[PDB]
């Protein structure tokens, strides 16, 4: 977790970077998605999108937005280190983060990450050696009713047990998508032990609606 | 009216909260949504105005402002720059997951208050700021935006009103401070999110400089409904200052965490029993409440028994309301652990501008890690209590407070065991 | 290597409350004096709004 940056022959300014022809037709649009005069809050989603170019961002996307969005480029690099979720190292395909805040510890969170440990032969920040997983901890994202949870790339795998976890990391190693939902019985946010509310079916439009509109 | 709770499922606003129907525009229009937009558009921004503070609505962000007066303040003539409402979708604080249900299951009931707000403050757009993590919930709020974009509710001839109004998705990058306002306002300029400072108050000077009011998901998404339905509608449920309809995501130590709506003045034991299922192992195997996320201070079971969850009877019961978000702790957890991770969590979520939080998080970080492995004196603890009373009040924004009331709390209620922690280890080791 | 002097006022400052009071040592005692102005600075226009403004130049590039 270093903010500065050195230079090396993996990662220098003279690194091959360029959008393509389509990721610049939807810079295009993301600039023209913000007022004249403030270009520079296209900062913020292109720089996203050229993550999704790489999965990573080497110091030549950085250059490259503050180029093509009239920037100090000092601003692309403030932008680029306050946010944790651009990768400034090459991680890998699936990228996978476990939420260990205090209502996914309670639900044991920590037995996912020593399920996912003791699976994959690595410790958290660490790479496969074939760079097809990255196993890191996170703060909270958003489901804690469906915890634990964990995200792999920008799918929700939530509501696991270990061998959920084994099973959802031996269909990634087979190369099949496993479905972003939870592993147990409910679908979204129901509880389990049957509907408690929302049976009833709705009502439609007019219902309630007052004199005088 | 006196007993609250128990509501009915004719008076719940959010229909399709659990996604069992359709969430496109032909599923939300056979709901009650986008009806007689168009006479709400004519009646127009003081009807709106009126509509929404007769109702007596909150802010349910967390802070519980009143709606119609914040709302009412960028109620002005132009200056010469355009007005904008910005919806706060970013629920970084732990056990809140109401508006990821909200945006992902019913969009356009959000569209369709982000279009009635704008209508009551005149403004030109929305621009929504959805979580950098909440990918498929973002793609789910585009698509029913182009779905309201082809209709013609949105975009040019709103709805057939003449009124002119846009609808922007913004993702985040992963941030709980930007989940601020005025960070947030910053983050959308493509800055980094660090808050501003009030004054200026966003109404004046906000978003590019522009009047501007930030407002939550759950609050706006029921404002098509209040205006609909009736401002005493909205204000029959609940105690005075205290109307409405709540989402509860109850989680933790509990038999079925789920995300549920409810009475605004619900009992917290009948909450509990009823919705979740119970606590693991029983009512008896209660430890403590925390009864809106980690801003909120914690409550042993001795208050939760005759305890009502509004703004009222949370703040006299010296703890708040929050996000009203559930997480329960039985007596099979460590709560001085958990309160050591929460604090590591508010130090890994904090911008670092202003030097009291950016000293005394990582300091308040470190005296825990001390106090869970014990290698500490009983007289630091109050001294721990002094330095929580040198960071609230004393920040620029109130992530401050929101780390410091939890330390509080786990002191004042539970100093004995941390006593007995510190002297187990000083018996044992030394 | 020390520094060596020869003059007895080198280390002479005298305070004095204004200027008047000075210039009546200075002219009866018998020295020749320069009197320079004071310099109070001027006072400035802070606004903190003016770092996120809408059409002008003031906006500040980061914070
Ligand atoms: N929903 C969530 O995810 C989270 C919620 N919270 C809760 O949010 C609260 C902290 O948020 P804040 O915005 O700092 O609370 P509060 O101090 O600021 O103010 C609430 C709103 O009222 C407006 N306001 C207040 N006085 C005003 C005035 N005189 N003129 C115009 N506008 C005025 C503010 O601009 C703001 O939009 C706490 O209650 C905390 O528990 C905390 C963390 C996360
Ligand atoms: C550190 C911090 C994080 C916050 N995060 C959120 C959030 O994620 N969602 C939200 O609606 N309000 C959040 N707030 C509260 C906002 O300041 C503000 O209350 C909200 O944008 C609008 O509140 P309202 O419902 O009263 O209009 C946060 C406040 C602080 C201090
Ligand atoms: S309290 Fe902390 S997060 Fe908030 S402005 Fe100050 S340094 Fe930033
Ligand atoms: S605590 Fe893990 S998703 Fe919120």
């Amino acid at each position: 977790a270093l903010f500065v940056h050195r230079d090396t022959p993996k990662n220098n300014p003279e690194t091959p970077f360029d959008f393509t022809p389509e990721n610049y037709k939807r810079i295009e649009a993301i600039v023209k998605n913000y007022p004249e005069g403030h270009k520079a809050a296209a900062v913020l989603p292109v720089l996203d999108l050229a993550q999704r170019q790489n999965g990573w961002l080497p110091i030549s996307a950085m250059n490259k937005v503050a180029e093509i969005l009239q920037v100090p480029p000092m601003r692309v690099y403030e932008v680029a280190t306050f946010y944790t979720m651009y990768n400034r190292k090459p991680v890998g395909k699936y990228h996978i983060q476990v939420c260990t805040t205090t209502p996914c510890m309670l639900r044991n969170s920590d037995s996912i990450l020593e399920a996912i440990q003791k699976k994959l032969g690595i410790k958290v920040g660490e790479t496969t050696p074939d760079k097809l997983f990255t196993l890191i901890e996170v703060e909270c994202l958003g489901a804690c009713v469906n915890a634990p949870m964990v995200q792999i790339n920008d799918n929700y795998y939530e509501d696991l047990t270990p061998k959920d976890i084994e099973e959802i990391i031996d269909e990634l190693k087979a190369g099949k998508i496993p479905k972003p939902g939870p592993r147990s019985g409910r679908f979204s946010c129901e509880p389990a032990g049957g509907l408690t509310s929302l049976t009833e079916p709705p009502k439609g439009p007019g219902f309630g609606v007052q004199a005088g509109l | 009216k006196t007993s609250f709770g128990s509501l009915k499922d004719e008076d719940r606003i959010f229909t399709n909260l659990y996604g069992r129907h359709d969430w496109r525009l032909k599923g939300a229009q056979s709901r009650g949504d986008w009806y007689k937009t168009k006479e709400i558009l004519l009646k127009g921004p003081d009807w709106i105005l009126g509509e929404v503070k007769t109702s007596g609505l909150r802010g349910r962000g967390g802070a519980g402002f009143p709606t119609g007066l914040k709302w009412s303040f960028m109620n002005k003539p132009s200056d010469g720059r355009p007005k904008y409402l910005v919806v706060n979708a970013d629920e970084g604080e732990p056990g809140t997951c109401k508006d990821r249900e909200i945006i992902r299951h019913d969009p356009h009931k959000l569209v369709e208050g982000c279009l009635v707000g704008g209508r009551a403050m005149g403004a030109r757009a929305a621009y929504i700021y959805i979580r950098g993590e909440f990918y498929n919930e973002a793609s789910n709020l585009q698509v029913a935006i182009r779905e309201a974009y082809e209709a013609g509710l949105i975009g040019k001839n709103a709805c057939g009103s003449g009124y002119d109004f846009d609808v922007f998705v913004v993702r985040g990058a992963g941030a709980y401070i930007c989940g601020e306002e005025t960070a947030l306002i910053e983050s959308i300029e493509g800055k980094q999110g660090k808050p501003r400072l009030k004054p200026p108050f966003p109404a004046d000077v906000g978003v590019f400089g522009c009047p501007t009011t930030v407002a939550n998901v759950e609050t706006v998404a029921v404002s098509p409904t209040i205006c609909r339905r009736g401002g005493a509608w909205f204000a029959s449920f609940g105690r005075e200052r205290n109307s409405g309809t709540k989402l509860f995501n109850i989680s933790g130590h509990v038999n079925n965490p789920c995300t549920v709506e409810e009475e605004m003045s619900v009992p917290l034991k009948e909450l509990i029993e009823k919705h979740a299922g119970g606590v693991t192992g029983g009512w008896d195997n209660l430890l403590a409440v925390i009864p809106g996320g980690s801003s909120t201070p914690l409550i042993p079971k001795s208050v939760c028994e005759t305890v009502l969850m509004d703004f009222d009877a949370l703040i006299q019961a010296q703890t708040g309301l929050g996000t009203a978000a559930v997480i329960v702790m039985d007596r099979s957890t460590d709560i001085v652990k958990a309160i050591a991770r929460l604090i590591e969590f508010y130090k890994h979520e904090s911008c670092g501008q202003c030097t009291p939080c950016r000293e005394g998080v990582d300091w308040m970080n470190k005296v825990m890690a001390r106090f869970v492995r014990g290698d500490a004196r009983p007289a630091e603890i109050d001294s721990l209590w002094e330095i929580s009373k040198q960071i609230e009040g004393h920040t620029i924004c109130a992530l401050g407070d929101g780390a410091a009331w939890p330390v509080q709390g786990l002191i004042r209620h539970f100093r004995p065991e941390l006593e007995e922690r510190m002297q187990r280890f000083a018996q044992q080791h030394q | 290597g020390w520094a060596s002097t020869a003059d007895p006022l080198s280390n002479l400052v005298l305070t004095f409350s204004t200027k008047e009071d000075a210039i009546a040592f200075a002219e009866k005692n018998g020295w020749s004096y320069d009197v320079e102005e004071r310099k109070v600075p001027k006072p400035k226009s802070k606004s903190y709004g003016a770092n996120f403004s809408w059409n002008k130049r003031t906006r500040v590039s980061t914070k």
